[PDB]
């Protein structure tokens, strides 16, 4: 019987090993074709927007710089110090 | 008894692991399928917001060019509104700042 | 009764991926008018206040510098040790 | 790598400058730093009296 039980235990969990193996596989796939993806948009987006900087390029850079800045420090505690 | 009884859990066991492992296959190739349509949207709503965000920088850029030094002080006086509008912060000043020349008796 | 099951799931769940993907495109295509539109209103609020600083700028830089302290100072603490 | 790289060769410059501006936004995110800046700033030069 224990002989029997073991062969048993080997057929139950090859299958699964098989499963998650093929899961992992699919995984692999999604993230390639996701980057793939992204980094097309991202390309898209930045070829969009450079000619409205090589317009004006120091209107944009402020802009931007201010915006920024006014994110990251509402985001964060501050303390105004004299050095 | 006991050991027949153990051969036919067995079976039993091993078919409904195949049976499990055929349908975490099918799920899996379900969720790559949905994985990659999610992301084809997801490209083409960033082109969107490309394009939304580069002529909104257009705009900005001209009428902002217009002037730029107001701007800038305009921009940065609203920046530093919001971003202390918080209390969560704490400021030390100095009464020689020139904020508070006023402060001394004239 | 699994494998139907797992079939069931996917010709289920594939019609919510095409549903969430219209949708998110969507809300894409709605930030994108809203931020036109915000812009626009930015825009046509800063052309009209330019004149008036033009012809007085010491006086409304001053009113404008005073009212921005005070708000930022009264919206965080104050320690004023001499350096 | 390669969309990127044929991307970005236009202008290296300002991609740093946004990618750089976007991990600021992304890195302080999270409420748990603290910033000690100076009232001398170039940031908070207008914090200053015209």
């Amino acid at each position: 019987q224990y002989i029997r039980e073991a062969e048993a235990y080997t057929n139950e969990v090859q299958p699964r090993a098989n499963g998650q193996a093929q899961r992992i596989l699919e995984e692999a796939r999604a993230y390639k074709a996701q980057t793939i993806l992204e980094a097309q948009g991202e390309v898209a987006r930045f070829a969009k927007l450079l000619p409205e900087y090589k317009a004006a390029p120091e209107i944009t850079r402020e802009r931007l710089y201010i915006e920024t800045m006014e994110k990251v420090l509402g985001n964060t505690r501050k303390v105004l110090v004299n050095d | 008894y006991n050991r027949m009884r153990a051969e036919r859990e067995a079976v039993a066991r091993r078919h409904r692991s195949q049976g499990q492992e055929e349908a975490e296959k099918l799920r899996a190739t379900a969720d790559y399928e949905v994985t990659r349509t999610l992301a084809e949207a997801e490209r083409q709503g960033r082109i969107m917001r490309g394009e939304g965000d580069a002529e909104a920088a257009k705009l900005f850029a001209d009428a902002f060019s217009k002037d730029p030094d107001f701007y800038a002080f305009i921009r940065s006086l609203r920046a530093y509104e919001n971003s202390f509008s918080g209390n969560q912060d704490v400021m030390v000043m100095s009464p020689d700042s020139d904020f508070f020349r006023y402060m001394k008796t004239p």
